[PDB]
């Protein structure tokens, strides 16, 4: 119900948040950072691939394909 | 409302129901063993060529 | 519309048709403060052409790049799916001739209604009483006192006090 | 077809007070009014409900600054547009 | 049923300020730039006096226009001004007047020097000069 | 043609109402946010839309860019045909790069669902009736006309190459 | 194209005292509320904006007509004008078409409509 | 061959159905959806038999 | 008619011989027992032709034209008790009595074995309409549209007697159509320019060309109880067929000079339809969809040579039944709002949903959807002056394009809300506006499973 | 803002006073009221499609000996496989 | 077209032909032509663009997609013979522009 109990998130990872850091030779500073980084940690680095995701990881990208072949073949 | 059997979120990523992923992985192999005819048995341009027909005469 | 907020109006649309150019969600965060920079520069001075230089050139710079069919928030003045809610649209007071055995269904809510108009009916020797006194001769916008100090009945009653809800 | 209550609207208008950096989880939950640590002009007016332009955002007219003063007047009308609680 | 002031009269510069408003409060004192001087084009019977034409246009501009309706949809008391034309108007866009769409079918139209040709795929253009033929030159044998 | 977009018009239509509303290519993130069925239906008609390395129309698309190979055209309309073909890959990867990439951005409540079996039956019915579509219907048709079937160096499969740049 | 449509310009202090125009509209939506809200009207109010609309635009323009100008004789150049033009195609044809029609013929044996 | 067109007018006869049903002569317990859903369900395999017919 | 005129006459002294508000319900029965035997008799065979009784009747054989005439009376009284009923009975019996006496000429009208039984019929109207005219409006012009009606009709009629008692001393007599086998020629001359012109602009001055139909929109705009005489006037208009019965004969080779009548009369059809986008009185917008498509047979009768006459005779009773219901649907509607101003009537098809389809299946007949009977006389007009011209698919093609943005216009004007107003517009549609409403519809798509009936000779 | 404190507090006792009584649901007031009162897949499907075909091949066979053209099929399309040569393969 | 004589019938859709019409035919080597039986071609169901060469061993051919009905491939090889029909055909066609670039040149 109270899911986004506050001091959760608290930036360590999501490498987006290191553009923060860029502007150490302009400064802002603190306010805010935690809008953006809402989803951006988590478990929400899975962020699928390249062609192997329209492959779907080449996954059965050969699986029956030599399974078939094959018998008689005399 | 009446049944909250997929419940509201605050990203913390609600899941699949554990059966939608077996449908879902079942419809990539279906059309990767459809490669079959693709390569076994069918090439680019099964018809013959010409060895360049210059002597005519 | 005052030099106060005429920069705020302007201000509140600045970022506004800026995240509908960004493509990452920190792009637009990392140009958060470094578009606030450029506003920032003029921080506290006149009020005359010394400051209203920051306006009479802001017209290029932002109406030059506005928004190449920007972003919307879909229930607004346009937009998709803003006043689509039509069919149904809640014509309310409809509920007038029925030639009852339709009027068998709902029997609290007709015993309901009959209860809430004496408000209606019964609101003009005191609302449009004071109406006449508290109204100089044509003054502008005619809100009402907010208690109409003993029971804010309502002015606006009921038509805005009894609206049509959205679904 | 999901609904909704007003325990829920409580809790993301506070919980946005915690995710700005500028102010504090020491100040007052319903009422600080946003003069207690204003400033400036602009960008404690508009920008006060720029985090919640992206998170509630449906476009917020000219209208919703100067009565998003009393920060119990932001709750108060938010029911009233997006036909809300009882 | 209302006589006094029913519509306009032979103008315009019957005293123009006893016009709006006598009824037909077009301007406030005669200088609103909707006094009912805008007779524009006198010896057209069309436009009298009439509180009425020349008046900024181009749109009810159908948004938010939020005393309470201010627009199309709301019915404001007095501010009809030209009609009929304006149930769906527009505004300026982000260009003005570069037509690069009749520019966009210039492409073709160069593209119809183009037409003048053929597109026969064997061979290429061939740089030999009246060596091509593209039908025959000699007889059978 | 037919089995293309009614699939994929239902197929962003779970999508929508996923939402709620957006409609927009903006706001979306990346594919698997809970969405393992038609994202892997998504990523079938848009490959079939790339131009069919072996799939439901490649015996209607290629046989006929290659029935414009020879021919009398105006000679600016196979500079105008096949250009389009390779403009037509473009619209695949955007609607992944936007909807099916990226990081999760938009406004919150995440209240997502895919399980009723109304859709469910409806797109496991057409995707199979996709794929097997012209391997039966070109396979069993009388053949009208005398085809080509000649395609020398340089000029001959690079139809392909338009569609993989 | 059509039109620029001027959404920017300037004022302060180009004559300040320009307000309470909006006394005008206050006054009129203070008549029409009063109006507007009542326990027993059943049916429209008047608002006779619509009624100076209607009957300016219906009658009150012969009445209001004088020919003083020519760019109300500029009509010839819009009523009989294509009416003319109209006159001089349809002569040409079914007379060129005529000739053709008997000396030598253009149809074929299967015309029996017509 | 008699049947070659005596199955396909089937076609183009009971889609009419739901439209003279829908005047209100004792109509279902109403789920109406279902009503068309299975009306287009018989009458997509009776459409099949004469293009197999053709294919001959 | 053997009889039909007799028993339509004995139906004027059952009204006031009648009790109290009886008098409403005793007109409305007897009078639809006559369209049984209207149809009686009439639709016999068939191949030349159907010479009736005597010097009264030819029967109306190959334009039947007449049992559209019989519905009326047994319309109109269902239609104009909507606000009727504040008057005296003695004066309620007038209107009915009259309305009777209207339909006692045109009965007689339309079949006249004559030609100069036509005429004395053919202006024994104008007197029971005007009387429905200048008494029963509503406020101001009556009295100047009163006159307008007039010294346009009446002006132009005189010199037809100036004509046809010409002809009644020079060649034989014109007492039969039947007589009319000896018919000499008519050259060119510059007396038979007048006698050609004489005898058809009194026909002009009823159904209109693009000049002198200042008439048109006076009477219908100011106009009776519920479209109570406006039902009459649209038959009325084109109850001035008879250039079917002359024109057809009676100097059949003067084609010479009918082109200032036909590119007046197509132009003007482009641009009289195209004239009426910006009004803003509700029922003067109908008041011009009458102009344009009835003057589209102004072309079809003066270019001879049928799979015109297929289509000209179907467009006299195209909108017959159309704009008659197009009328009805603004008598009704005006009950409530008492404005025909068609700003005023926005906020709607969310109060009354059953009256939905009575605006569409009315306005999807000019759009006319090609299997009603509206597609089937358009595209034989089409196909006519084809022949005439190819250029002319241009003019009668963009007719076709203003009038579908046009008719559309008037529906979707009520496809809007909010309402703003209007604590009235309670009445949802009661029964007696729903059925005189209905049997307009139900003859119009009846009739287009065999409509070998609307035809000419041909 | 000092005006509107006082205002748009009771509005809430106004709107939502009322929308208080707009969601109502006692003792489910539809009444509705008078009156009373898969596996077949039997006479729902019997009913739809085997009487029309029933009745419609009734006024097509008793169709083509009354009207002097009936349906107009084609010839057979046939090969040199009945009484010919083939002849190659040369 | 190789005969360029009268037609004794006025039967138009040019089966009225000297036999049968090529494309261009013959022209060189072989400079003969023919093709199958007219009568048959005729008694053949067939369109026009049919009438050209290797049709004798495509009426044996498509005879098969209905000798074999419920089947898949009736001779998928002798479809790769009749494209060796057809592209031995159609390279007996390509050397125009062999011999018209050179015959074209000086002697
Ligand atoms: C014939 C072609 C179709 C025309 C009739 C279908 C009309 C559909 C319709 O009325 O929708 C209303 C709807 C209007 O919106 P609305 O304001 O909500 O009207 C709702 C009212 O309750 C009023 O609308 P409604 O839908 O409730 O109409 C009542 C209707 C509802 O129940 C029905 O029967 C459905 C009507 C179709 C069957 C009618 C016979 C078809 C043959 O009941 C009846 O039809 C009466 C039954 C007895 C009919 C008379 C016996 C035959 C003579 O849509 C339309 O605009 C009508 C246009 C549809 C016609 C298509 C024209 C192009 C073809
Ligand atoms: C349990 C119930 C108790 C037992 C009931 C009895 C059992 C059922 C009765 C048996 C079937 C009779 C039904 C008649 C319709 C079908 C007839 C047919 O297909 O064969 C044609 C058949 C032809 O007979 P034929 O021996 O082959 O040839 C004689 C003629 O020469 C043939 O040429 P033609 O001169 O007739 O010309 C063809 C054309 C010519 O007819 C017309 O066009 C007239 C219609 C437009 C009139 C316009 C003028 C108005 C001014 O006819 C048609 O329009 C056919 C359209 C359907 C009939 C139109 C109904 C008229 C209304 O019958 C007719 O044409 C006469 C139709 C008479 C209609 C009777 C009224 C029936 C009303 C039943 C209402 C049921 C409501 C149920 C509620 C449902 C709730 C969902
Ligand atoms: C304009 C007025 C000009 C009319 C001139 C009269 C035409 C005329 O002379 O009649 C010609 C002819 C009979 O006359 P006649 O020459 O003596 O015949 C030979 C006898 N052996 O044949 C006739 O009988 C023609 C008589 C009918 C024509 C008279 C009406 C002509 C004027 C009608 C014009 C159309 C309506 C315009 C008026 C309405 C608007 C005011």
């Amino acid at each position: 119900m109270e899911l986004p109990d506050y001091k959760q998130w608290k930036i360590e990872g999501t490498p987006l948040e290191t553009v923060q850091e860029k502007l150490a030779a302009r400064g802002l500073r603190d306010p805010w950072g935690r809008n953006e980084a809402w989803r951006y940690m988590g478990g929400f680095a899975n962020n699928v691939s390249f062609v192997g995701a329209l492959l779907k990881g080449f996954k059965w990208g050969f699986a029956a394909f030599v399974v078939a072949i094959g018998a008689e073949y005399y | 409302g009446g049944g909250a059997h997929i419940e509201p979120r605050y990203r913390q990523f609600p899941q699949l129901t554990r059966s939608q992923v077996i449908q879902a992985e079942f419809f990539s192999a279906t059309m990767w063993f459809w490669i079959l005819w693709r390569f076994w048995h069918d090439s680019d341009a099964v018809l013959g060529h010409f060895p360049y027909p210059d002597p005519s005469q | 519309l005052t030099h106060q907020q005429k920069v705020l109006r302007l201000y509140k649309r600045a970022l506004r048709h800026l995240e509908s150019w960004c493509i990452h969600r920190d792009k637009y965060r990392y140009f958060a403060c470094l578009l606030r920079a450029r506003f920032d520069e003029h921080k506290n001075e006149k009020d005359m052409v010394k400051a209203t230089q920051l306006l009479r050139e802001a017209e290029e710079e932002f109406w030059h790049g506005q928004h190449p069919q920007p972003y919307i928030f879909p229930e607004s003045p346009g937009g998709t799916s803003y006043e689509r809610y039509e069919c149904y649209k809640v014509p309310e007071w409809c509920l007038d001739d029925w030639h009852p055995s339709e009027k068998a269904m709902y029997p609290d809510y007709f015993a309901k209604r009959e209860q809430w108009k004496k408000l209606r009916r019964e609101s003009w020797e005191r609302e449009v009483k004071q109406l006449q006194e508290e109204t100089p001769v044509g003054g502008p916008r005619t809100e009402a006192l907010p208690p109409a100090r003993k029971q804010g009945d309502l002015p606006p009653l009921w038509w805005h006090i009894v609206t049509r809800p959205r679904e | 077809a999901p609904p909704l209550t007003l325990e829920g609207i409580k809790d993301r208008v506070l919980y946005v007070l915690k995710l700005y950096d500028k102010i504090d989880p020491e100040k007052l939950s319903v009422n600080s009014h946003f003069m207690k640590d204003l400033g400036l002009d602009s960008l404690d007016q508009v920008e006060i409900i720029m985090a919640m332009e992206d998170e509630f955002g449906f476009e917020i007219p000219d209208i919703d600054a100067e009565k998003l003063m009393c920060p119990q007047e932001i709750v108060d009308y938010i029911a009233d547009k997006k036909d809300v609680y009882e | 049923a209302s006589h006094i002031t029913k519509d306009m009269l032979p103008g315009p510069y019957p005293k123009t300020p006893e016009e709006r408003a006598a009824a037909a409060k077009k301007y406030n004192m005669r200088v609103e730039d909707y006094e009912p001087y805008p007779d524009d084009g006198t010896g057209y019977g069309d436009y009298p006096k009439l509180p009425d034409r020349s008046q900024q246009e181009r749109d009810p501009w159908y948004d938010w226009d939020h005393p309470d309706l201010r627009l199309n949809w709301g019915e404001p008391m007095h501010w009809d001004l030209d009609m009929y034309i304006r149930n769906r108007v527009d505004t300026s866009p982000t260009p003005v007047n570069w037509n690069l769409m009749c520019k966009h079918l210039f492409g073709f139209v160069a593209f119809m020097l183009f037409m003048f040709w053929v597109g026969e795929t064997y061979p290429a253009y061939q740089p030999v000069g009246p060596k091509q033929y593209p039908y025959n030159n000699l007889y059978l044998e | 043609h037919a089995f293309f977009k009614a699939m994929l018009f239902m197929c962003s239509g779970s999508i929508i109402h996923s939402l709620n509303d957006e409609q927009d290519i903006r706001k979306m993130g990346g594919l698997f946010k809970a969405m393992p069925f038609t994202t892997t239906a998504l990523i079938v008609g848009s490959l079939a839309l790339t131009g069919m390395p072996f799939l439901t129309g490649f015996y209607s698309k290629d046989l006929i860019i290659e029935a414009a190979n020879t021919s009398y055209t105006n000679a600016w309309a196979l500079l105008m045909t096949l250009i389009a073909t390779s403009f037509t890959a473009i619209y695949s990867t955007r609607i992944i790069f936007f909807a099916l990439l990226g990081q999760p951005r938009f406004p919150t409540l995440v209240n997502i669902n895919e399980n009723n079996p109304l859709l469910i039956n409806s797109i496991k019915r057409l995707l199979i009736g996709s794929l097997f579509a012209g391997y039966i219907i070109s396979n069993n048709i009388p053949p009208t006309t005398i085809p080509q079937m000649t395609m020398p160096y340089y000029l001959k499969t690079t139809a392909l190459i338009v569609t993989i740049l | 194209t059509t039109l620029d449509p001027a959404e920017y310009d300037i004022s302060s202090e180009t004559r300040k005292a320009q307000a309470e125009r909006l006394a005008i509209r206050s006054r009129l939506k203070r008549e029409y509320q009063l109006q507007y809200y009542d326990p027993s009207r059943r049916g429209v109010i008047e608002d006779p904006a619509l009624v100076r609309w209607t009957y300016a635009r219906s009658a009150n323009i012969y009445p209001n007509f004088r020919p003083n100008t020519k760019t109300s004789l500029l009509g010839a150049l819009f009523g009989i004008g294509p009416l003319v033009f109209w006159y001089y195609v349809f002569k040409t044809d079914r007379d060129r078409k005529e000739k053709l029609i008997q000396e030598g013929k253009l149809d074929r044996t299967f015309n029996i409509s017509y | 061959m008699n049947m070659f067109s005596s199955l396909s007018l089937v076609t183009l006869l009971l889609l009419t159905m739901p439209i003279m049903m829908m005047s209100f002569n004792t109509y279902k317990p109403s789920n109406y959806p279902l009503y068309v859903k299975t009306a287009i369900s018989y009458a997509f395999i009776t459409s099949m038999i004469p293009t197999m017919m053709f294919i001959h | 008619m053997l009889k039909y005129i007799i028993p339509t006459i004995m139906l004027m002294p059952l009204t006031w011989l009648s009790k109290n508000n009886m008098i409403w319900v005793n007109s409305t029965a007897h009078s639809l027992l006559i369209s049984f035997t209207s149809l009686l008799l009439m639709n016999q065979f068939g191949d030349n032709s159907l010479n009736f009784s005597l010097l009264f009747f030819s029967d109306s054989l190959s334009t039947p034209l007449l049992i559209l005439t019989m519905w009326l009376l047994p319309l109109m009284l269902m239609a104009s008790q909507h606000h009727l009923s504040k008057e005296n009975l003695t004066r309620k019996k007038l209107f009915i009595t009259m309305l009777i006496s209207l339909q006692l000429f045109l009965i007689m009208t339309f079949t006249a074995m004559e030609l100069i039984l036509f005429y004395i019929l053919f202006e024994a109207t104008l007197v029971p309409t005007l009387i429905i005219i200048t008494r029963w409006g509503n406020q101001t012009e009556r009295l100047n549209a009163g006159l307008y009606f007039l010294f346009y009709t009446l002006a132009g009629s005189l010199p037809l007697l100036v004509a046809l008692i010409y002809i009644q001393n020079t060649v034989g007599s014109l007492n039969f159509l039947m007589l009319q086998y000896w018919v000499q020629p008519v050259h060119n001359s510059w007396s038979n320019v007048f006698m050609w012109l004489a005898c058809m602009m009194a026909f002009m001055v009823k159904m209109p060309l693009y000049g002198l139909h200042l008439w048109l929109p006076k009477a219908h705009v100011e106009a009776p109880i519920a479209g109570s005489m406006v039902l009459a006037a649209v038959l009325l208009k084109l109850g001035g067929y008879g250039m079917l019965r002359i024109t057809l004969i009676l100097n059949p080779m003067t084609d010479f000079m009918a082109y200032p009548f036909i590119m007046l009369s197509l132009w003007g059809m482009i641009m009289t339809s195209s004239i009426c986008l910006r009004q803003t009185d509700l029922k003067s917008l109908i008041a011009y969809s009458s102009v344009s498509h009835m003057a589209l047979v102004i072309v079809a009768i003066l270019i001879q040579t049928p799979w015109s006459y297929m289509g000209a005779t179907a467009l006299m009773i195209a909108h017959g039944l159309t704009s008659s219901m197009l009328f009805c649907l603004a008598n009704s509607n005006y009950e409530r709002i008492h404005s025909r101003t068609m700003i005023l009537a926005r906020g709607l098809q969310t109060l009354l949903p059953l009256m939905a389809t009575w605006w569409l299946l009315a306005s999807l007949t000019n759009l006319a959807l090609p299997p009603t009977i509206n597609l089937i006389g358009e595209l034989f007009v089409v196909m006519s002056t084809f022949s005439w011209s190819n250029i002319t698919i241009i003019l009668m093609g963009v007719n076709m394009v203003i009038t579908a943005l046009y008719s559309l216009y008037m529906l979707i004007m009520t496809q809007r809300g909010k309402y703003t107003y209007h604590i009235n517009n309670i009445s949802p549609s009661f029964t007696r506006e729903n059925a005189l409403m209905s049997l307009h519809i139900l003859p119009l798509l009846l009739l287009t499973l065999n409509p070998k009936i609307i035809l000419g000779p041909l | 803002t000092p005006e509107e404190k006082l205002r748009l507090q009771q509005l809430r006792e106004l709107r939502r006073r009322w929308l208080k009584d707009q969601e109502l649901s006692p003792r489910e007031p539809v009444l509705p009221p008078q009156r009373v009162s898969t596996y077949r897949h039997s006479i729902f499907a019997f009913t739809h499609v085997l009487i029309p075909v029933w009745i419609i091949h009734y006024y097509l066979k008793y169709h083509v000996t009354t009207k002097p053209y009936t349906i107009v099929e084609k010839k057979p399309r046939i090969f040199p496989g009945d009484t010919i040569l083939e002849t190659g393969e040369v | 077209a190789r005969r360029y004589l009268g037609d004794a019938s006025v039967e138009p859709d040019p089966l009225r032909m000297p036999t049968f019409p090529p494309d261009y035919g013959f022209p060189e080597r072989k400079e003969r032509e023919m093709v199958a039986t007219q009568q048959e071609m005729n008694d053949a169901q067939l369109v026009l663009q049919q009438r050209d060469y290797c049709a004798h061993y495509l009426i044996r051919f498509l005879k098969c997609k209905r000798d074999s009905f419920p089947n898949f491939l009736a001779c998928k090889h002798e479809r790769h013979d009749w494209d060796y029909c057809e592209h031995l055909d159609y390279v007996k066609r390509m050397k125009e522009f062999e011999r018209e670039r050179r015959l074209l040149q000086r002697k």
